[PDB]
RNA sequence: UCAACUUCAUG
């Protein structure tokens, strides 16, 4: 949905953090530009894991409300739960 | 028929769709390392050797996996296949294949399972989320799962022949899942009753007892000995306790460092008596009974399942509210190890002794089960006598027998107190059940003073012959004798009836047991 | 001749029968072997009370 | 093994 | 900041058995001399068995275990040999290992009992302490045993077999009077043989100041060497393992530097 | 090869395709005798 | 199956170094030495001799994992001495100490016998 | 099967004394007296003679494959 | 006096059972009229005038011990534990390695595990005697230290001595037996016993066919890693099928006996038996004769396991934590007595009900003998020489080596072999 | 087996002296499967004439 | 290198 008129909670869920940052290790362990300068870190776990925490994951989580409405979180815009 | 293809357990629904047999998947027994971290397993070098986990070949990849390539499967860390982008096996376990060796990003590498890697780890029946839990692997010799001991109880596993299943994600994706959602630091408090799933168990929970009494003080050589295996630790030695005329450490001051952050918590002890916190000295207790950590810093008392142990509020669960999982798993860990160390300073044995009271003990437990027979005796004279009158809402028969197992009920518990107080300081029963680690009064008083009234289906052991109990005792004896009161100890040993009628009570046991389970089971199945 | 009866070892009927035990380490034999079990198809078999 | 109100 | 001169009494030397006294030592260096004399003292055992026939009721590799375990006398030459791994020789030679041979049937009636007599060495120097003798095996009438052995140079942590130690006592402190080890009820326990309480005192006063100091030791030797060798062994190579350690630790500070 | 007999214990030459009855005594259990071949044993 | 040779327990194997050091950077004039294929023999002795050194502040040792062969310890000393040189001199020390009790066993049984 | 060489808890060697303990219960000494005169002391290697049990001998009763 | 004498002079006096039963002496009763009789335990204590319970007994027991069964009945002091520890400890004797026959040489079974030194129990029950459990025993006495030594014998496992391990201390040897009999079915189609050939016969293996004689069998003698190819046989094709067998997947042994016979039809039949010596490891499983078991948690040797004044070092490290839930006092109680048995050179007795012989008796001999009392030893911790402070019970005590091994049960699977109707992976 | 009755299972007291009390197995059957105690016999059978 | 069935063991 828009920027306004978002209800789900802006804190991102154990579940968007874990489903993020396996998805963007597998990007950058298929030869995907990483984001974030690595400090000699060759893990793409590790490398999502330091992506994450400097925000710079570039994918929107799309939460689907029970109603069948969908709303568009920015990874940034989400509240790192850890 | 093609119904009972798809009918039950181990039809197409239930049997191959809703579970099923998978790769990727080792089983074998489980044996204790104390030395392992929570999160760490131990996997044998075999079942690490079989089975595999496919990384995608990259440009910052490329010369390890190369090396990996070279060495082959037969080399152990070293590679099974190499899939190329075309999805082609080249198999590197079946001869060299010199021309197939060669990688290039994109091609999989499908390494051997290596130290660092995260695998599930199951023990059946899987009741709750704790009984599948991700362990991040370490390779050591021999052939048995390897895993900490504070992470028994959540697998409710005992290394008597248990044997544990190990599944291994084969994607990275499902491997953040796993680590993330799963992973056994995650996993210390549970949902279902709000309290930590692990704690401190078995040695290491009677040691930290011994540990934390006031008594302990440890020299300057004990004291690096045991620094040295606390690997939070900040490197400063702390000013003793004791500065002269020797310098000597406290168990609690070197705890102290072992408490992380500042890590504020009040518990009790189990012998705390119940007239300190209202009388004088509440805050000296001069048993050292009570448990304050301010600080982070031990400043009282001694630990026990009450404030290591897995309860609400303990100092565990207060590290995992207050520090977070990973200072907890850290937490866990150097407990083990440097209490571990002390016990092999100090020791802990079983032994006769224990079992043994004085001599005054078991006179006094021989007279109370004198004077309690003789009430028995005048209960029974009472009702041939037709003295004795029914309870509201109970028969004669039902009033005689609640009368007579009252007194024989109130006999047991007083020897077991007498039994009880005879023990010393020193006694290890007495360690054990104080710590919480092991055992209950209930064993102690048995072992010592009198194993009790031997009952089947809520009732004494029943006139199973024609009007008596067995038939060396005469018809119509309803004394305690007759129908199974066991007046000798384990340590004295059980008189042939007795023996019979214990061996009763322990079968009603095991039926119990082996009945229980698959009600459960399906109770469980329903609401799930 | 309307059958053939399998013959519970170290029986009345059985050969190993009345034989001292070196008697019955010269036909390999066990002198401890309790018998009570019959030899069907080369399997030890016990018929359980 | 104990009592009535115990353990078997 | 140097480490103390200690002193040795020797109370007893017998062929079997070495009972000293070492004073003015430290805990840990007493406790590595003890575990030296288990697990770090060089010996000659059997390590490799061909067995050529083997008709006895024990089968082959029960027959090598026997064999590895039947000690070897090891007093001189074991400090000449040298190890399999170190010796330039493919397999095992003359100077890395020791010859056996053992040929045994049964052709008499009565029941032959091959023992250690019946391994015949090539070097005169090792033989199995034969100089009753130990059973490999019990053969009946028509049962042979034919087999080669090599014996090779080793320490009791790679096997037991190469222990040159039965059991080594060792006790420090014989009266607690530091408290090591803390009595629920001092009476009950019986005296040390080298206590010197008298009858009514059952341990000594706690003395706040004291260390362990005079070690008792009571080294019972298998036979394959002199209890007093095992001893000197023992020492050697303690010493001969810290200066392995020195130099190394001098090649890699240098290396650092 | 070369069959030791189970009962009379005299070694008979079987061809293959042959029936297993030793000569001079017809025991019907042959074995197979040990092999020329050497295995070494660590004495551990 | 995954028995380790026994040989691992003290050989090493190509490309082990049997002692690296490394300095501990959570406190000044402090470092860790692993000693590899090494067991209890040589460690406490090596962590009592630096306990009588009076320059020494720290000295302790640990067996990382039983199942594993290795020996670390740490050794912290008063500025204006090396922990390296306090390494050293223990070694010396260990070695002075076990040669003298060498012989002095040597004369206890030239004595035990021959009178 | 056999008497083990070698006690198990200490190392000493009791393969050697099996024979001469049966001789020494034979003449009439008890099994203590009897392991005492073998040289047995500590009862580590005392239960390697007292509770051993020689089927090697039931053994060699059967006759042998090859003769 | 008369029968017990004469039955005491029973061979040559040809006096048995039987002329017991005969005089009227002894009489078999069933259920039925086991409710019509008065029974009293022992003569002694319940015939014999006192404050009269019964003045009409009408029969006696011959020993309450003989109320217990075959396996119940090597349990020493069963009287001292819990019930269902008596229970776990029949359940578990039926699992222990020894020499299950003395045949053993001649049978070839499947699966037959037998122990290289079996021991006879220093504590001993009567009525073992007439079990035979002397003649073929199932275990090791061992000397136990029951502490908590370095945490790898917490929850139930056991500390052992690597060192006893390496002397012969429960080592078995495992026999595996396989069968192969070649047969003809069709007319034309027929199985033959012979060296498979990579060109004539169809189906092959990357596994070895050389270790096979000509005859298509391995020589015994010969070393059998896992895969390899123990029988060789080959079906005609109506140009040749493999259907020859393979080791099971890891049992590396050494082949013991081949026999070639033929069954009843007529057709030839083969038995390969494979030994496999298995010493112990730090997963197989141990169990006391008192209903406790454990597997191994880890191996020290000599040097590191704490020892005695003496220099005895334990066998086997039991954790203390084990005793006081399952209140199996008689382990302890067996220490005890098998100390004092091995010491003095008598056998102990542990007959359940024998009223003779208390702790307190067992404790004073013990005393004369130079130990504590309870059997508490002052332990010398082994890595570091400092006595332990709490002084740790040892003795001597039995202890059977289970079936249950960990190599047996080690498995892992990574696309492996899959199922014909569900395509999903394989069991077993 | 499948019966989870805990009447036929539990340990009779007419049991005393003819079946093990300790002996028996843990699982589906407990209690079921019983062991004879080490004097008890078996009647053969007689004719009642 | 099949599949059904049974029984026996392991938690
Ligand atoms: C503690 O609970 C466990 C588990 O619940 C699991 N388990 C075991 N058998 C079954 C079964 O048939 N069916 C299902 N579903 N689960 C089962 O085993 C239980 C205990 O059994 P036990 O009581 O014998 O454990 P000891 O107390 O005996 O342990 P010692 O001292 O021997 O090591
Ligand atoms: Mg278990
Ligand atoms: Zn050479
Ligand atoms: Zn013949
Ligand atoms: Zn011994």
């Amino acid at each position: 949905q828009a920027n306004q008129k978002r209800i789900t909670t802006p804190y991102m869920t154990k579940y968007e953090r874990a489903r993020v940052l396996g998805t963007r290790a597998l990007q950058i362990a298929m030869c995907a530009p990483v984001m974030v300068e690595l400090e000699g870190e060759t893990d793409p776990l590790l490398i999502a894991m330091k992506e994450l925490k400097a925000r710079k994951i570039p994918i929107i989580i799309r939460r689907y409300l029970p109603d069948g409405s969908y709303e568009d979180w920015g990874v940034d815009e989400l509240i790192i739960s850890d | 028929s093609l119904k009972q293809r798809l009918k039950g357990k181990e039809g197409r629904v239930r049997g191959n769709l809703m579970g099923k047999r998978v790769d990727f998947s080792a089983r074998t027994v489980i044996t204790p390392d104390p030395n392992l971290s929570i999160d760490q397993v131990g996997v044998p070098r075999s079942i690490a050797a079989n089975m595999t986990f496919a990384e995608i070949v990259t440009p910052f990849n490329i010369d390890r996996l190369q090396e990996l390539v070279r060495r082959g499967n037969s080399q152990y860390p070293g590679a099974k296949y190499i899939i190329r982008d075309n999805g082609d096996r080249i198999d590197l376990r079946f001869h060299p294949k010199p021309s197939d060796l060669h990688l290039q990003t994109g091609y999989k590498v499908e390494r051997h399972m290596c130290d660092g890697d995260i695998v599930i780890f199951n023990r059946q029946p899987t009741l709750h989320k704790m009984s599948m839990m991700g362990h991040r692997v370490r390779i050591l010799p021999w052939s048995t799962f390897r895993l900490n001991l504070s992470v028994t109880t959540p697998y409710n596993a005992d290394f008597d022949g248990d044997e544990m299943n190990l599944h291994l994600p084969q994607s990275l994706e499902t491997r953040a899942e796993i680590q993330e959602l799963a992973m056994v630091p995650r996993m210390i408090v549970t949902p279902q009753s709000n309290r930590p799933v692990m704690g401190i168990v078995q040695d290491t929970l009677t040691a930290v007892r011994k540990f934390t009494k006031r008594d302990v003080f440890l020299e300057r050589g004990e004291v690096m000995n045991l620094l040295m295996f606390l690997s939070t630790w900040d490197g400063k030695v702390p000013q003793p306790a004791i500065l002269k005329p020797r310098p000597l450490w406290t168990g609690k001051q070197i705890f102290s460092l072992i408490i992380p952050g500042h890590i504020n918590c009040i518990r009790t002890h189990s012998t705390h008596p119940d007239d300190e916190d209202s009388g004088p000295y509440k805050h000296i207790s001069p048993g050292d009974t009570k448990v304050v950590v301010e600080n982070g810093e031990l400043i009282m008392g001694i630990l026990c399942k009450k404030s290591l142990g897995t309860s609400a509020g303990s100092l565990v669960h207060i590290s995992y509210l207050e520090m977070g999982h990973d200072i907890t798993r850290l937490f866990y860990s150097n407990i083990q190890t440097v209490i571990n160390n002390w016990l092999l300073i100090e020791g802990h044995t079983i032994g006769i002794g224990d079992s043994i009271a004085d001599s005054k003990t078991y006179q006094d437990i021989q007279n109370t089960i004198k004077k309690a027979k003789q009430d028995v005796i005048e209960v029974i004279e009472k009702a041939h006598n037709n003295e004795l009158e029914p309870t509201p809402g109970n028969t004669l028969r039902q009033t005689f027998e609640n009368q007579v197992n009252r007194i024989l009920n109130d006999a047991r518990d007083k020897t077991g107190s007498s039994a009880q107080k005879s023990l010393s300081e020193y006694n290890n029963f007495k360690s054990m059940v104080v710590s919480g680690a092991k055992g209950s009064k209930i064993n102690i008083s048995q072992v010592i003073a009198v194993v009790g009234q031997q009952n089947v289906e809520g009732k004494r052991i029943p006139f199973g012959f024609k009007h008596r109990t067995l038939p060396h005792f005469i018809k119509d004896d309803y004394g305690p004798e007759s129908r199974g009161f066991v007046e000798n100890s384990y340590l004295a040993g059980l008189t042939p009836t007795e023996f019979f009628f214990h061996a009763m009570g322990g079968r009603e046991g095991l039926i119990d047991t082996a009945v229980k389970t698959a009600e459960t089971g399906y109770i469980q199945r329903r609401l799930i | 001749f309307i059958g053939k009866i399998p013959i519970m070892l170290r029986s009345t009927y059985c050969l190993l029968n009345g034989l001292t035990d070196r008697d019955l380490c010269e036909l390999n034999e066990c002198p401890l072997d309790p018998g009570g079990y019959f030899i069907i198809n080369g399997s030890e078999k016990v018929l359980i009370a | 093994i104990w009592g009535i109100g115990c353990n078997p | 900041p140097y480490a103390n001169q200690p002193t040795v009494r020797i109370t007893e030397l017998t062929d079997e058995n070495v009972k000293f006294i070492i004073e003015n030592t430290d805990l840990a260096v007493a406790n590595s001399i003890r575990r030296v004399f288990i697990a770090e003292v060089p010996i000659i055992a059997i390590d490799w068995v061909q067995i050529d026939a083997n008709s006895s009721v024990l089968h082959d590799e029960f027959i090598a275990h026997r064999l590895g375990l039947i000690p070897l006398t090891s007093d001189d030459i074991v400090d000449k040999l040298q190890y399999s791994r170190d010796c330039t020789c493919e397999e095992f030679c003359p100077e890395c290992s020791v010859e056996f041979t053992l040929d045994v049937r049964c052709n008499e009636d009565q029941t032959r009992h091959v023992t250690s007599r019946d391994l015949i060495s090539n070097s005169p120097r090792v033989i199995p302490v034969t100089s009753d003798d130990i059973l490999i095996v019990k053969l009946r009438k028509g049962q042979e045993l034919r087999l080669r052995a090599y014996a090779k140079k080793g320490f009791g942590k790679e096997h037991a077999k190469w222990n040159p130690t039965a059991g080594v006592a060792f006790e420090y402190d014989p009266d607690n009077a530091l408290r090591h080890t803390v009595y629920p009820k001092p009476e009950e326990w019986p005296k040390s043989e080298y206590s010197e309480l008298d009858e009514d005192e059952s341990q000594a006063p706690y003395d706040p100041n004291g260390k362990p100091e005079r070690f008792y030791y009571n080294v019972e030797s298998c036979g394959s060497l002199r209890p007093e060798t095992i001893v000197l062994s023992a020492l050697s190579g303690l010493k001969k393992k810290l200066s392995d350690l020195q130099t190394q630790l001098s090649h890699e500070i240098q290396s650092d530097v | 090869m070369i069959y030791i007999c189970g009962e009379c214990h005299t070694e008979n030459e079987i061809k293959s395709r042959d029936p297993i009855r030793c000569r001079e005594c017809g025991y019907r259990i042959m074995y197979k005798k040990r092999t020329k071949r050497l295995v070494v044993f660590d004495a551990r | 199956m995954n028995a380790p040779p026994a040989f691992e327990s003290f050989l090493l194997f190509e490309g082990e170094k049997k002692i690296t050091i490394n300095k501990d950077t959570k406190v000044p004039n402090a470092c860790l030495f692993t000693i590899n294929k090494e067991d209890h023999t040589l460690g406490n002795i090596i962590k009592s001799q630096l306990l009588k050194d009076p320059q020494v502040l720290f000295a302790g040792y640990k067996v990382p994992h039983p199942l594993e062969h290795k020996i670390i310890i740490r050794v912290q000393t008063t500025p204006d001495y090396s922990p390296q040189e306090a390494f050293t001199n223990a070694i010396t020390d260990l070695i002075s100490e076990l040669s003298l009790l060498e012989e002095r066993f040597r004369v206890a049984i030239k004595d035990k016998q021959e009178g | 099967m056999i008497i083990p060489v070698r006690c198990f808890t200490c190392g000493k060697i009791v393969g050697n004394k099996w024979e001469a303990y049966l001789g020494l219960l034979q003449a009439e000494y008890t099994e203590g007296d009897a392991l005492d005169a073998l040289g047995l002391k500590r009862y580590c290697c005392r239960r390697m003679l007292l509770a051993h049990v020689d089927l090697i001998e039931k053994l060699l009763n059967y006759a042998p494959l090859e003769k | 006096k008369r029968h017990i004498d004469q039955l005491k002079e029973r061979e040559y006096n040809n006096y048995s059972w039987q002329d017991l039963v005969a005089s009227g002496v002894v009489e078999y009763i069933d259920t039925l009229e086991e409710e019509t009789v008065m029974l009293a335990m022992t003569p002694d204590d319940l015939q014999e005038k006192e404050v009269a319970y019964c003045s009409t007994y009408t029969h006696c027991e011959i020993h309450p011990s003989m109320i217990l069964g075959v396996c119940a009945s090597i349990i020493p002091f069963p009287d001292h534990n819990q019930s269902p520890r008596n229970t776990y400890q029949s359940a578990m004797g039926k699992q222990a390695m020894g020499v299950y026959i003395t045949n053993f040489h001649v049978r070839m079974d499947t699966l037959a595990h037998v122990l290289y030194y079996p021991q006879k129990p220093l504590v001993t029950t009567r009525s073992m005697e007439y079990l035979r459990f002397r003649e073929l025993p199932a275990g090791i006495n061992s000397i136990v230290a029951i502490a908590s030594y370095t945490g790898y014998n917490q929850e139930d496992s056991v500390i052992m001595n690597r060192s006893a391990v390496d002397r012969g201390f429960f080592r078995s040897v495992f026999y595996r037996s396989y069968k192969e009999q070649e047969s003809k079915k069709g007319f034309d189609q027929e199985e033959v016993f012979e060296k498979p050939t990579r060109e004539t016969c169809q189906g092959m293996r990357h596994a070895i066919y050389d270790k096979l004689d000509d005859d298509g069998l391995i020589a015994p003698g010969v070393r059998v890693s896992g895969d390899d190819v123990i029988i060789g046989k080959t079906v005609t094709l109506p140009t040749k099928r493999d259907c020859s067998t393979f080791l099971r997947t890891s049992e590396t042994g050494i082949v013991d006996q081949v026999m070639v016979t033929l069954n009843q039809e007529g057709y030839k039949f083969c038995k390969i038996r494979v030994r496999s010596v298995r010493i112990p490891q730090i997963g197989d499983k141990f169990a006391s004769r008192h209903g406790q078991k454990g597997t191994c948690g880890i191996q020290y040797r000599q040097e590191d396991m704490p020892f005695t004044c003496e220099g005895i070092t334990p066998d086997i490290i039991i954790n203390p934590h084990a005793i006081p839930s399952r209140m199996t006092i008689g382990h302890l109680i067996e220490c005890l007595q098998g100390k004092v048995s091995a010491n003095k050179g008598e056998i102990g007795d542990a007959t359940p009900f024998n009223d003779a012989v208390n702790v307190q008796k067992i404790s004073n001999l013990l005393s004369d003998y130079g130990y504590h009392l309870r059997g508490n030893e002052v332990l010398y911790n082994g890595f570091t020489g400092r006595k332990i402070t709490s002084q740790i019970f040892i003795g001597p005590t039995y202890y059977q080596r289970l079936k249950h091994m960990v190599d047996d049960k080690i498995h892992s699977r990574a696309r492996g072999p899959i199922q014909i109707l569900n395509r999903q992976p394989m069991e077993g | 087996r499948d019966g989870k009755l805990a009447k036929p299972r539990q340990l009779h007291n007419t049991l005393w002296g003819m079946v093990c009390p300790a002996e028996t197995p843990e699982g589906h059957a407990v209690g079921l499967v019983k062991n004879l105690a080490l004097m008890a016999y078996i009647s053969v059978g007689s004719q009642p004439s």
